[PDB]
């Protein structure tokens, strides 16, 4: 069922799952028009499906063309979510397909169920965990690929770069959601955190600096500190 | 006129027969119910007063047979019978009657609640929903499951409904995902009314069967397939103007036939609040809205 703290190591185990949040996916500017009223413009947009025990993540960008002379778009939205999420599992492998979907958002779970009926055996879930990751598009290499795409576009990543070479993934993904956390939650602090350092540069192959294991502790309680103040700043504490 | 005679009434009882009921005593003098009219399918039904547990009873069509009650003492309850013998039988009703020792069933002339209840409901189709061939008459009861409940145990004592449910295959064509869960009108129109129940008399019996158990028997099942079958029609953008005609008809004299103590079990809150305010039929059933906010306001 709906996953939570308790069954948090699951995320770890060696049954194939998959996150999906569909944050990202419409996106619009909301502007004024010259009769003074209002209107959105969209811009391209992604999926993010991410699975958590090896890092891949399967980014589909959403081109705007996708929205043209259609209605109820956030509705729609989450169908088209739906569909590219099963071509994407029909596309695999039967021994590469996720045995559980978990998705981020609850307004998920009726249209990936439906487009995944054909796959009696896929447990589609949701979760009680908050994760960060409608902060995708402050990763600067993923909003690129989605700012550039002329038209729809599969594109795919490791989110963890490197780092499964030297901790585990449990250890990866709390790295990945602090990061994540911090740059939702501050953007502009969490960024300058991360790229401060001229000497720490990001592998043309990679997302994230290359930070030695000590500079990762370092980096890692930095964005503690960030979340932990922005918490006061806001509440006031 | 026809007659549903009582061997006897050796357990006091609630002896129901359609929308009427009278208590009968342990051992009191009660040979049956006369004045039953001929035209419909009728439901007399049992209600121990030692054991509130099991409503039970028997649907049955008087022209398919001479029908009577016979109390079983090793079940434990009263069972309906056909008598092959006509002379026999009309010779005991009439001795019955004779001694009057039948109620008659109380019909009003200004009254048309059963027919109301009935119009689509044929014995035959009440016979496929309830197998048990050897009998002209069907037995329901309290604890019965669904065809479909069974699949989420005993096969032969089943209430064999159509399966509805909307996330199935059946209810979605691959391509029309979002379209076909957002606007029930295939799975309505293509699937069940052409494909399954052949036209809107058969759903529609369906439908008044499976509300009429849930109110007589309280049976679950019964209940979620009437729920079922309503959301299915509300749920979809086209519907044929005259099955909305009607459908607003039925419901309305379901809703005002409900005993209102029961009302708070017999009726689903999100399906009617979905049907009545926010379904592609929201507007249309104007005498089921009116008398679910003048009868049950609490509700929604
Ligand atoms: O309002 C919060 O509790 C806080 N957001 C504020 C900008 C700090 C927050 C977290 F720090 C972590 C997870 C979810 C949250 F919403």
């Amino acid at each position: 069922g709906a996953m939570n703290s308790s069954n948090y190591a699951e995320l770890f185990n060696n049954d194939i799952k998959l996150f999906v949040d569909d944050t990202n996916v419409y996106r619009v500017t909301v502007h004024k028009t010259f009769e003074g009223n209002v209107a959105t413009k969209a811009i391209n947009g992604c999926i993010f499906t991410l699975n958590p025990k090896t890092g891949h993540l399967f980014l589909k960008i959403i081109h705007t063309s996708v929205w043209a002379g259609q209605k109820r778009l956030s509705q729609l939205a989450k169908w088209k979510t739906a569909e590219e999420v099963s071509a994407l599992v029909r596309s695999l492998p039967k021994e590469e397909q996720p045995k559980q979907i978990i998705v981020t958002r609850k307004a998920m779970l009726d249209p990936l169920e439906v487009h995944m009926l054909d796959f009696p055996n896929i447990a589609i879930r949701p979760t009680e965990l908050r994760l960060p990751f409608s902060a995708a598009m402050s990763i600067d290499k993923l909003s690129d690929v989605v700012m550039k795409a002329t038209e729809p576009q599969m594109v795919l990543f490791n989110i963890y770069d490197d780092w499964l070479d030297r901790i585990s993934s449990y250890t990866a993904f709390s790295r990945l959601t602090l990061l994540l956390r911090a740059l939702k939650t501050n953007e502009e602090s969490a960024k300058m955190i991360l790229l401060s350092d001229p000497t720490i540069t990001i592998k043309s192959y990679h997302l994230w600096p290359s930070f030695t294991d000590e500079q990762w502790i370092t980096i890692e309680s930095q964005m503690r500190d960030l979340i932990l103040t922005e918490y006061g700043r806001k509440y006031n504490v | 006129m026809n007659t549903v005679p009582f061997t006897s009434a050796p357990i006091e009882v609630t002896i129901g027969i359609d929308q009427y009921s009278f208590n009968v005593k342990e051992n009191q003098p009660f040979h049956g119910i006369k004045d039953i009219p001929i035209g419909h399918v009728h439901v007399i039904h049992f209600q121990h007063a030692d054991n509130s547990s099991m409503r039970y009873g028997y649907w049955f069509d008087c022209r398919m047979g001479n029908f009577y009650i016979q109390y079983d003492p090793k079940d434990g309850l009263y069972k309906m019978m056909e008598e092959r013998d006509g002379a026999k039988f009309e010779n005991i009703v009439h001795n019955f009657k004779e001694r009057q020792m039948m109620v008659s069933y109380p019909k009003i002339d200004e009254d048309d609640t059963w027919y109301n209840l009935t119009e689509f409901v044929q014995m035959d189709k009440i016979r496929k929903i309830v197998r048990k061939d050897e009998n002209q008459f069907s037995y329901v009861d309290s604890s019965m499951t669904t065809v479909q409940e069974n699949e989420l145990s005993d096969p032969a004592h089943s209430l064999n409904y159509t399966v509805i449910n909307f996330k199935s295959r059946e209810a979605i064509r691959p391509g029309h995902e979002m379209e076909d869960f957002l606007d029930k009108s295939y799975y309505l129109n293509t699937v069940m009314l052409q494909g399954i129940f052949k036209n809107s008399s058969n759903y529609f019996g369906e439908l008044q069967f499976a509300f009429l158990n849930a109110m007589f028997f309280g049976n679950y099942g019964s209940s979620l397939q009437w729920h079922a079958m309503i959301e299915l029609i509300c749920s979809s953008a086209t519907v044929p103007k005259h099955m909305l005609d009607k459908l607003d008809e039925i419901l309305y004299y379901q809703i005002k036939t409900l005993p209102e103590q029961y009302s708070d079990i017999l009726l689903n809150e999100r399906v009617w609040n979905i049907c009545l305010y926010s379904s592609f039929q929201k507007n249309s059933l104007h005498n089921t809205e009116k008398i679910m906010e003048n009868k049950y306001p609490e509700l929604l």
